[PDB]
């Protein structure tokens, strides 16, 4: 709900005044997919560094290697 | 950094738990929340360009799919 | 030529007695694509480690993160 | 490690230069040559399975494309 609102605000801010309701759903799914993809790689880096908590450097490398 | 709305760093934490990757440092969650918000704005922007190129005024799931392909 | 021969030997060893000639070309292209993909990521790891030469650990991580 | 034929570690070096990533350690080139050879055998094997499933005896570029998709 909290995230759905952010997405609705982004749509309005970018001047998308009307949209099919499911666009929000699609965007929430993308959000999940993107974050999980980056975190999944970042976890490996954290592992190889022998860390328990994913850090900025892990997220930065994951993002850099999976394009930018 | 970013103008307009953005996904909270807190939401990144919830997602992290749902997939079992453990805890995220605050700076890592903030970076990800910012990055995903930037991605969301790009996806919506490109989708709206597709919509308009087609002379429509209501964004469709099809416009979003096209945008995700680009 | 050297690599084309290896590919032809693999085809024979796996009991593929007949094949369109271009299959070899396709496989050489795959070889290039796979190696370049792994090396491209491995280079980033080597960079972040402040190394000039790609090492085993770089190739292993690149391979692990781009599936396995 | 591997039975049958395999791409040489030397070929990995040539590829590395062609893309500008610099030199490879000998162990890195050997690992890659081994890995790509394992991948090649898998691609050919799956392609031959597709070929046979279709009751053909000559491997086609189409069988290789199908295999690369899987
Ligand atoms: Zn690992
Ligand atoms: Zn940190
Ligand atoms: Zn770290
Ligand atoms: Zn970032
Ligand atoms: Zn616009
Ligand atoms: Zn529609
Ligand atoms: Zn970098
Ligand atoms: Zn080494
Ligand atoms: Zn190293
Ligand atoms: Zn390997
Ligand atoms: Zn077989
Ligand atoms: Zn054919």
């Amino acid at each position: 709900p909290k995230d759905a609102q952010v997405i609705m605000s982004i749509l309005k801010e970018l001047n998308v005044q009307e949209y099919e309701p499911r666009v929000v759903n699609q965007l929430l799914e993308f959000t999940f997919r993107y974050v999980t993809s980056i975190l999944d790689d970042a976890k490996v880096y954290a592992n190889h560094a022998r860390k328990k908590t994913i850090d900025l450097d892990d997220v930065r490398l994951a993002t850099e290697v999976t394009l930018d | 950094m970013l103008y307009g709305s953005s996904i909270s760093a807190e939401s990144m934490k919830v997602i992290a738990e749902s997939i079992g990757v453990g805890s995220l440092s605050d700076d890592a969650a903030k970076e990800l929340a910012e990055d995903v918000s930037i991605k969301l704005k790009r996806i919506v922007q490109d989708a709206a360009k597709f919509m308009n190129h087609a002379k429509r005024q209501k964004l469709s799931v099809r416009d979003i799919d096209m945008s995700l392909k680009v």
